[PDB]
């Protein structure tokens, strides 16, 4: 059997709108979840700064800077463009 | 420039001093005590602490305050302000040395490790080179890891004589961070260095241990590479950014120095109060860190030191870094003022020169000129004119040094000019400028231009010299720049002019033609077949611009009076031309129309297209420039272009599809054509799917099968379409615009009216990405042509799914290996010009580079401009020796030997003169030595080569110029020829010097052309060929004292940058990765770009390694004799010949549990051990393709192991061949190393290294015995693995013709000379595949470039640019920061003679205008009254 | 791709490590 | 018309032949600060500061917009607007240095966090010229390189007349015979 | 069959009748193409005398 | 005499941009994959509003 | 001149520096095998007297340096037996001018 | 291209519970040369098992899609020619129409 050809299209995935977002909803929406814990551990006895997510996926798709904020690059430049309006085709 | 008069002198600067900060001077310097680190806020009121930026540094708020010094903001230098720091720091990029010092010197007494008493170090404190006696000293003390008290002197090892003190065991060291850490040993000490004490050490080191390391008494102790007064950068170094009030944005720089200077503060309280001993150092390294951060902050201990929000910083360093940065960035290329730039379109009525401008522009730009009595009525009128109406002004200035803004100025219509004003005024028609089009690697992408404003916004530009700015309509932006003294312009004028540019030094010919239209037309134009009447005649006449006015007599009178289109064409072209051709069919009466003939400035016969007016070498161009002059030609094209433009404008011309229609039988005619080739695969195809197909040397049955079906459709395109090439009517528009060559070529014809072609990729037809075929639109393993990619539809038919999509395939490629090789293209480009910059022709007619390092002792070994030269041919070279003879050979003692008395007046009255044979003979010797000589120069027998001096047309002028006849004898003394044109080379002066040296080298500088010279000037060729006359000759000879002269090169030309353009402009054009071999894998070879890459780089494994060897000199067609050899080369190995390998359990040495084997023992006993057996049976097949003998074979293994392993083999004869053996506590295990051993470190017949070898049949040229240059085959061996050293001592080679592509090896063998010749032998060959002409003087001074020096200089940072060149003009490549680092450090010096020297500088580099100085005579200045 | 993301996905995503030591059950969008 | 440039018939340019709109929209907000100061749109003029543009702010109404009907041209400003220091600097915004042209729609706004939101739209015409690209659908790409009329351009006896003319020699080495079968 | 192993693959190449040599005068050459420039030229097409051995560009 | 499937119309392999040009089947590949990058930069009716 | 065959003791060699004036050479045996020198490609060197050396720099205007070099172990230069010092009148053919000087000095 | 799409990912369980119960016999109990024209069976590259006679099992998953039982966009491929059974939900699959 001859070497295995990288190029076979049957074998490339093209990661499109939803799988995107998803990835960001995950990442996200568990920084929440690490968040929700600093509520309780500090409950000696609403908590949910909902802000999180909502301003996190302004960011990825405002810029393209997917993975996140911080001290980091991190992502992944070039995803998300501003609609081409040139013409109806374009 | 920064206005203000100041009495201080002004000079320029001459050399760089690079040294090192002593903090002492620090301070010195400084004037600010930079105690607080905030910036100003004097409790927030607004001015500056006296505490950071201003302590009385420079300032800001637009506020003269600098120490009085006032002049503010602009005329104001900030100055250096000082902080000493707490405790001693590393220098970050210093650290590097600090610790390599150390490992140099040990510490306590701080004192070198190898005095003049250990030898190997004398070897060393001898090498004058600050930079390589370190590198020594260093390999030679990292080592020593003791300071000896006492060593050996110079007499007996028995008696030990002292030096310094204290052997205190030396500490290995390591970098960790940012710190220095060693370790003592038995169980070691790690401990940390502190700064404190290197320092203290270094402090010690002596004055001549400095110096014998990479040291300066002076300007940089190493002791200075620890900070311990850091100097304090002033605010136009790190400026801050206003946003009007109450809001300041201040420079990242800034705020390092501030927590710089926090993190000192912090350190500095600890040590004067709760000093928590340990808990100190932990602050200590903050300082460190951001005294190191500040400087760099690109290092390999990660912490990148960002500053809050993620950013960065921006480290000073990384301000020089190149490209984008200081050095590089505003240095070498800055923006500029007065430059202009627009889209740019065609003008087919402005001439060569000009460069039409539009008005917008002329009205922005202005050249400052100065009022003068010539002027001053013509300028005030621009003045008035004010900076609206074109022809104005928008400036006028005083001596007061002040503007006068013409705009407004309520005294703007007052004013009274002044003798020594100046009045910045509009751009007018005919200025000269600057224009061009990027990018630029030409000498001809920026010519200058003659103004000539006009309407509408576009940038106006002749077609004629679109190429050399490789430009097209498209919208394509163009640049340009306007001069500004009067010098300026005048460099732009005498120098940069299209018209001085026509001719090429990179391919010494003409770099600008006559495109489209025009072309297209002056043909349709030219015709027999082409009458114009009289109204029209008129028009055109009028026209031209030089018309003499004078109607010229119609070619036809008879009963209409007509002109040919030749004939007023012919008006265009000046008197005093003449032009000689000869196409194919052509005879002074060409019927086809061939060839040209073009006299006294007449087109006499033959049609005029691109290779009569095209950039062609002697072309009709060609001659005019080096004829006329470079004016007269510019004029030319004018000329043409109106006359023919407007003709063309009358006569029309079109393109459409009828012209890609072909007759209704030449399409089936075609259709078959191609079915026929496609059963002739179909052959091919079952013939190699039932196995009867002969493998060929084409290696692999498939490969070869390919091979064949490609060569078989192909051949059916272009022969299908040199059906219809042939059977479109010569009116057919496409073919037109062929013949004239305007645009297309006859394969643009097949592609559209016969059959497109088979696409590829790497070669490669089609492949299978879909298993086992190429579209699911079919059946697996489908080797037929329609379905490996074959469009069989013409672009007129149009293509189908399947063609349409493989053709894609097979395009978009190219459209690749653009996109990557435009990558790595511009790499190349520009190393290539970083490497030979300084390289100019100097004043004594050497060639040598920024330092004094010659580099040719004579431009191009033959101080010649590539402008002037031309493919003439050397008639003494080829030839029999009987022609030869009967050429050049001049009897006068012979009835059938003589010059018939019909030629010579004296002729008669010299048959029989016994004085003059001696002559006529002097000279038949001396072509004869000629002969010689040049054979033993070219030969490959090629006769024609780039010479000076055209002497073939030379004559031809002197022909119809006297209107010499061909009935009446000469009158010329056979004394008058001989005895001048022996003079003539007396004065064809190269080189002058008065002495015998240069004498000597002029001689040679000369040789090659004059032997074409006598070649030429022959006695029996001068009279019986050419009929010249004393006067033609003396005349001949004129001319050729001149152009020769003329033809020299001017001791300024910085060939250097020229040389390199050259090459790296085709460079840039070479394809990528192509290989046009693959499909025929095994034959695989390195060949375009990634090639050169190897090259200039200097590469050691180079991808392909071959050699080729030729055989010793009879042993040549001697077929067999080549196998003999072959296998006396490649390399063999047992494990080649071997089938298997087999371990058996044979106890009985007298009979093996075999069969098949039995016959063998046998005899191998007629005429202790081990049990076990390893049998290897060996291949037959692979016994006679190399051949062997299992004698030699087994011998060979015998004499491998020896008296400990018994072997033995059958015979020659048996039908298996085999070997068995056995050893002599763990036998098997160890009957197995002995199993690789005997595979691979066995050796049979052969040289390592070298694989695979072959024979080829190659077609040498030679010397018959009868004297003509022959085709005398012969069979040569091309390696395909490299061990020069060694194949070249095997007998049966000639090691006088060996060579390796791999000239890195023939120059370690062969010597250095050679190597050059292989180096630019190889690079010749890189450039030539493409078809790309380059005068050798270019290639020749890269490759003397890389050369010189020692071996091989490779062109890329790791080499020409760590030479003895001074610092900033290396500092302009790839190391920048880290150059001048190293720089200061062993305080460099530098001449500033290297063009970057000064361009960074901005002073004027001795270049051309440059390369001397002028003056005034003041007593010549006396007699001109 | 939005569709299945916003129906399925998007509840699956908020149901997995979820559960803290307080759950999550559906998901609206309005 | 030669290499890749075409001639196009200036009178049809007239007739209205390839004219094109081209609408810009400039944009501005009033930045807030908690502690309470808020950025203006007013016609400022001197008074402290000094900080204002070259521009002729006569073109603005009272708002600190102008109204479609105007004629805006060089840098003249097109929002008027005011930061309140510690009291003059102007925050107003010209129209692009090398544009002009006409304004053509206007829009104030809030911006959730109650702010006033304006976006400016300046429409221009822009007619063929000589230095404008145009182009086929067969990457036949090229510029105008001048302009006609009726008179200079030739005549088909049937009496109609080219709007563009391409030159022959853009056809041959580039074979694109999809344009000329288009044709 | 040794003797043939030896041997190193011939380039077979065809020659058109309508494209000429500028040495060795003769209508004996081969080409290829390849885009060398952007997709708004297109086709270079590299020539070869196949008998005397010079080579160049078309454009 | 296989065939599993069958092409609705080959066409159809192309995209948006080639989709426009006319007889795309008539000249060298290469001057539709520029054709496609300039309909990109001409003018139009992106919408109606 | 001293012709080894197949190597010679490293306690050996460093013995031929010790003993000036005299200078002493060494050769392998498969080296002298074949005259490189003989070469298609290699052109003839030559020695000059430091008198012919004196001139050429002079006639230059040449400063030692400034001159191209031949390293000391380059086959020719060993041929020849160099020292650091002198200099070879390196003389070719050129496809430019038939003849074509060029010298090397020798480090 | 115009006509191309993309998978969006359906759920594989529909698929293997669907298979166990026509014929793929579990990996758990496999015997290599027992079942040497064994085409193990694959789906969303896993190896859930063998089975033996498949010429029925494809053709039966076909028109079990053609109805609409099994999601169109899903594909599964027999590469006889090695004994395999390719079954794929993934999203992210470019697929034409025909
Ligand atoms: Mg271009
Ligand atoms: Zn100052
Ligand atoms: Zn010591
Ligand atoms: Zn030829």
């Amino acid at each position: 059997k001859d070497q295995d050809d990288r190029d076979h299209f049957g074998k490339k995935r093209l990661d499109l709108a939803g799988p995107l977002l998803a990835q960001l909803f995950k990442t996200l929406f568990k920084k929440l979840t690490k968040d929700i814990f600093r509520y309780m551990q500090r409950t000696v006895e609403l908590a949910i700064n909902a802000k999180t997510i909502t301003s996190g996926l302004k960011y990825a798709l405002a810029t393209g800077n997917w993975g996140e904020q911080k001290k980091a690059m991190s992502s992944r430049a070039g995803v998300s463009q501003v609609l081409n309006r040139y013409t109806y085709s374009s | 420039v920064g206005q203000q008069y100041s009495s201080a002198p002004l000079r320029t600067v001459k050399e760089v001093q690079f040294g090192l900060f002593s903090p002492e001077e620090v301070r010195a310097i400084s004037v600010a005590k930079i105690r607080f680190p905030e910036t100003m806020d004097e409790t927030q009121t607004r001015a500056k602490i006296g505490g950071l930026n201003d302590p009385r540094l420079g300032s800001i708020d637009r506020n003269l305050k600098c120490q009085t010094c006032q002049e503010g903001m602009n005329e104001c230098p900030g100055h250096f302000g000082h902080i000493d720091l707490a405790k001693p720091v590393f220098h970050v990029g210093f650290i590097a040395k600090i610790k390599k010092v150390c490992e140099c010197v040990c510490m306590h007494c701080g004192k070198l490790l190898l005095d003049e008493h250990n030898e190997l170090m004398r070897q060393a404190l001898a090498i004058k080179d600050s930079k390589k006696r370190f590198a020594a000293i260093w390999t030679l003390c990292k080592t020593k890891m003791v300071c000896e008290t006492d060593v050996p002197s110079e007499d007996d090892p028995t008696q030990l004589v002292s030096r310094g003190g204290c052997g205190n065991t030396q500490p290995t060291i390591r970098k960790d961070g940012l710190k220095l850490v060693g370790s003592w040993k038995d169980e070691p000490e790690l401990r940390v260095l502190s700064t404190e004490e290197i320092l203290n050490i270094f402090k010690h080191i002596s004055v001549k241990d400095f110096t014998s390391l990479g040291f300066n008494e002076v300007f940089s102790r190493p002791e200075w590479m620890i900070l311990t007064c850091l100097p304090v950068p002033p605010p136009p170094v790190r400026p801050s950014i206003s946003f009007n009030e109450s809001q300041r944005g201040e420079d990242d720089l800034t705020f390092k120095l501030a927590d710089i200077l926090k993190a000192n503060i912090s350190l500095e309280t600890l040590e004067h109060n709760g000093a928590p001993h340990h808990a100190i150092e932990e602050a200590e390294s903050l300082l460190q860190f951001h005294v190191a951060t500040y400087m760099d902050n690109d290092i390999a201990g990660q912490p990148q030191a960002l500053q809050k929000s993620g950013r960065p910083v921006k480290s000073i360093r990384a301000r020089l870094k190149g490209k984008e940065g200081r050095i590089r960035g505003n240095l070498m290329g800055k923006r500029v003022d007065f430059s202009a730039r627009t889209v740019i379109s065609g003008d087919p009525n402005l001439e060569l020169d000009q460069v039409g401008v539009p008005k917008s522009i002329a009205k922005t730009l202005t050249y400052p000129e100065v009022v003068t009595p010539y002027n001053i009525d013509r300028l005030t009128q621009l003045v008035r004119n004010g900076p609206n109406e074109h022809p104005g002004a928008k400036y006028v200035i005083r001596d007061s040094g002040d503007r006068i803004d013409l705009r407004y100025s309520k005294r703007a219509g007052d004013i009274q000019l002044q003798y020594g004003w100046k009045v910045e005024r509009h751009i007018m028609d005919n200025d000269p400028v600057l224009f061009n089009r990027q990018p630029s690697l030409h000498k001809m992408s920026m010519m200058a231009h003659r103004v000539k404003v006009i309407p509408y916004s576009t940038f106006r530009l002749n077609l004629s010299v679109t190429s050399p700015y490789n430009a097209d309509f498209d919208g394509d932006e163009m640049n340009l720049h306007v001069p500004q003294s009067e010098e300026t312009r005048a460099e732009l004028s005498q120098l940069c002019a299209v018209p001085l540019q026509i001719v090429s030094p990179q391919s010494n010919k003409p770099c600008m033609g006559i495109v489209q239209d025009t072309l297209c037309g002056i043909r349709k134009l030219t015709l027999r077949d082409t009458f114009i009447e009289l109204d029209q005649v008129l028009n055109m006449l009028y026209w031209v611009p030089d018309w003499d006015g004078v109607i010229p007599t119609p070619a036809i009178i008879k009963p209409k009076p007509l002109w040919s289109g030749k004939q007023i064409l012919s008006v265009a072209i000046p008197n005093g031309i003449h032009l000689q051709r000869f196409d194919e069919g052509t005879t002074l009466l060409s019927p086809k129309d061939n060839g040209m003939l073009i006299i006294d400035g007449q087109i006499i016969f033959g049609v005029v297209e691109k290779k009569t007016v095209g950039s062609s070498n002697g072309g009709l161009i060609h001659v005019v420039t080096r004829e006329k002059g470079p004016q007269v030609c510019a004029k030319l094209f004018g000329n043409i272009q109106k006359v023919v433009n407007f003709w063309l404008l009358h006569n029309g011309f079109s393109t459409g599809i009828g012209d890609t229609i072909a007759d209704g039988p030449t399409m089936r005619e075609i259709t078959e054509t191609i079915a026929e080739a496609k059963k002739k695969v179909l052959d091919v195809t079952k013939e190699a799917q039932a196995n009867l197909l002969t493998a060929k040397h084409g290696m692999t049955l498939r490969e070869s099968f390919e091979d064949n079906v490609v060569r078989f459709l192909n051949e059916a395109r272009d022969k299908a379409g040199r059906l219809a090439e042939v059977n479109l009517k010569d009116l057919n528009n496409v073919k037109q615009m062929v013949m004239a060559g305007s645009k297309g070529s006859f394969i643009n014809i097949a592609q559209m009216s016969a059959c497109v072609g088979q696409q590829s990729v790497e070669g490669k037809r089609i492949a299978f990405g879909f298993v086992d075929r190429t579209l699911p639109h079919f059946s697996k393993d489908d080797y037929s042509p329609e379905s490996k990619g074959f469009v069989e539809n013409s672009y007129l038919r149009g293509l189908t799914p399947q063609e349409f999509f493989f053709h894609a395939m097979g395009g978009r490629e190219g459209l690749i290996d653009t996109a990557v090789k435009t990558a790595e293209t511009g790499y190349i480009q520009r190393r290539l010009v970083k490497a030979l910059e300084d390289i100019m022709v100097h004043y004594d007619n050497t060639t040598r580079n920024s330092l004094g390092n010659v580099i040719q002792f004579i431009y191009g070994e033959d101080g010649m401009d590539a402008a002037h030269i031309e493919k003439q041919s050397l008639d003494t070279i080829g030839g029999s020796d009987a022609a030869f003879e009967k050429r050049y050979r001049v009897d006068l003692l012979n009835t059938d030997h003589t010059l018939d008395p019909s030629l010579l007046e004296s002729g008669s009255e010299i048959l029989g003169d016994l004085k003059l044979q001696v002559l006529l003979d002097e000279e038949y010797k001396q072509l004869v030595k000629d002969r010689k000589f040049l054979r033993e120069v070219f030969v490959d027998g090629e006769a024609n080569w780039p010479l000076p001096v055209n002497i073939r047309r030379i004559i031809q002028n002197a022909q119809q110029t006297f209107h010499i006849d061909h009935t009446k004898p000469s009158d010329l003394t056979i004394k008058d020829i001989v005895l001048g044109v022996k003079d003539l080379q007396e004065n064809l002066l190269v080189l002058r010097g008065k002495n015998e040296i240069i004498q000597n080298a002029q001689r040679d500088a000369v040789t090659l052309f004059c032997c074409l010279l006598r070649s030429r000037l022959a006695t029996r060729r001068v009279l019986q060929e050419y009929r010249l006359t004393k006067q033609a000759f003396d005349w001949v000879l004129s001319n050729i004292e001149a152009q020769f002269l003329r033809s020299v090169v001017h001791p300024g030309e910085m060939v250097g940058v020229l040389a390199a353009q050259s090459i790296g402009e085709p460079a840039t054009q070479m394809t990528l990765n192509t290989f046009h071999f693959a499909g025929v894998a095994s034959k695989k070879v390195t060949s375009g770009v990634p090639r050169l890459k190897e090259i200039l780089n200097v590469a050691k494994n180079m991808k392909t390694p071959s050699l080729t060897v030729y055989l010793e000199p009879g042993h040549a067609a001697d077929q067999e004799q080549a196998k003999l050899i072959r296998s006396a080369i490649e390399h063999t190995t047992l494990k080649s010949v071997t089938i298997a390998s087999e371990i058996y359990y044979d106890p009985d040495p007298r009979s093996t549990v075999i069969p098949e084997d039995e016959e063998i023992i046998q005899l191998h006993f007629s005429l202790q051990q081990s049990p076990w057996l390893l049998r290897l049976e060996l291949d037959r097949a692979a016994m006679n393709d190399k051949d062997l003998t299992m004698g030699q074979v087994g011998e060979r293994i015998k004499q491998t192991f020896k008296n400990d392993l018994f072997v033995i083999w059958s015979e020659d004869n048996d039908e298996k061949l085999i070997i068995r053996c056995r050893v002599v506590a763990e036998e098997d295990h160890m009957l197995k190393k002995i199993e690789n051993t005997m595979l691979e470190n066995i050796t049979l017949r052969g040289v390592e290294n070298i694989e695979r070898v072959v024979m080829m049949k190659y077609d040498r040229k030679v010397p018959s015995p009868t004297g003509e240059y022959v085709k005398e085959p012969e069979w040569v061996l091309e390696t395909d693995g490299v061990n020069l050293s060694e194949v070249m001592t095997v007998p049966g080679i000639d090691p006088t013709r060996i060579y390796t592509n791999s000239f890195i090896d023939i120059m370690e063998v062969l010597g250095i000379e050679a190597g050059r010749a292989a180096l630019y032998k190889e690079v010749y060959n890189v450039i030539a595949s493409d078809g790309s002409y380059v005068n050798y003087r270019h290639m020749a001074l890269l490759v003397d470039v890389m050369t010189t020096q020692g071996g091989l200089t490779s062109v890329t940072r790791h080499g020409f640019n760590r030479s003895n060149t001074g610092a900033l003009m290396r500092c302009s490549f790839e190391e920048t920061v880290e150059i001048l680092f190293e720089a200061g450090a062993s305080a460099e010096l530098d001449d500033c003679r290297g063009v970057s020297e000064n361009v960074i500088l901005g002073q004027m580099a001795p270049i051309g205008t440059g390369a001397f100085d002028v003056m005034i005579d003041e007593e010549s200045l006396v007699k001109y009254m | 791709s939005f569709n299945q993301f916003v129906d399925y996905t998007l509840q699956d995503i908020i149901c997995e490590d979820s559960t803290l030591i307080i759950s999550f059950g559906k998901i609206y969008v309005t | 018309n030669q290499e890749d440039s075409m001639i196009m018939n200036q009178s049809s340019i007239d007739r209205g032949l390839f004219r094109s709109l081209f609408f810009r929209s400039y944009m501005d907000q009033e930045k807030k600060y908690g502690m309470s100061i808020t950025e203006t749109f007013e016609k400022p003029q001197r008074t402290n500061t000094l900080r204002m543009k070259h521009g002729t702010y006569d073109k603005l109404d009272d708002d600190g917009l102008i109204a479609p009907g105007v004629r805006v041209s060089g840098e003249d400003v097109i929002i008027g607007k005011t930061t309140p220091i510690s009291s003059k600097r102007d925050a107003s915004t010209p129209l692009r240095s090398t544009e002009n042209g006409i304004v053509d729609q206007v829009l104030v706004t809030t911006n959730q966090d109650g702010l006033k939101f304006v976006k400016v739209r300046v429409r221009t015409t822009k007619i063929p010229q000589i230095g404008d690209k145009f182009a086929s659908r067969h990457g036949q790409k090229g510029t105008i390189g001048i302009t006609y009329r009726r008179e200079d351009m030739p005549f088909t006896a049937e009496g109609i007349v080219p709007d563009l003319i391409i030159n022959p020699h853009a056809i041959p080495s580039r074979m694109t015979v999809a344009h000329l079968i288009e044709c | 069959q040794n003797l043939y192993n030896a041997q190193g693959a011939t380039i077979e190449r065809s020659v058109t009748d309508r494209f000429t040599c500028g040495k060795c005068k003769e209508k004996k050459v081969s080409y290829y193409q390849l885009q060398t420039r952007s997709a708004d030229e297109p086709l270079t097409t590299f020539c070869t005398c196949e008998a005397c051995g010079n080579r160049w560009k078309f454009s | 005499t296989t065939f599993t499937h069958c092409e609705i119309h080959p066409s159809m392999i192309l995209g948006v941009a080639a989709s426009i040009i006319p007889f795309p089947d008539h000249n060298q590949s290469p001057r539709n994959t520029y054709q496609s990058a300039m309909g990109k930069q001409a003018m139009g009716v992106f919408l109606t509003n | 001149i001293f012709v080894y065959q197949n190597n010679i003791t490293p306690s050996a060699m460093k013995l031929v520096p010790s003993i000036p004036p005299a200078t002493i050479e060494t050769f392998n045996e498969a080296a002298l095998v074949v005259n490189i020198t003989h070469h298609e490609l290699v052109p003839k060197h030559i020695r000059l007297s430091s008198d012919e050396k004196r001139e050429l720099l002079k006639r230059y205007r040449l400063k030692e340096s400034q001159l191209p070099r031949i390293q000391r172990a380059d086959p020719v230069a060993l041929y020849l037996g160099l020292k650091r010092g002198e200099v070879v009148k390196i003389i070719r053919k050129s496809e430019t001018s038939g003849r074509y000087a060029s010298y090397r000095i020798c480090m | 291209s115009l006509m191309s799409c993309i998978s969006v990912g359906t759920d594989p369980m529909p698929i293997i519970t669907f298979l166990s119960e026509w014929g793929m016999e579990p990996l758990e109990d496999y015997v290599p040369h027992q079942s040497p024209d064994a085409t193990r069976v694959f789906v969303n590259g896993v190896w859930h098992g063998v089975h033996r006679n498949p010429a029925r099992l494809m053709e039966t998953l076909r028109t079990l899609r053609r109805k609409g039982d099994i999601n169109p966009e899903v594909s599964m491929i027999r590469d006889i020619r090695e004994k395999e059974l390719k079954i794929f939900t993934d999203a992210g699959r470019v697929y034409r129409p025909l």
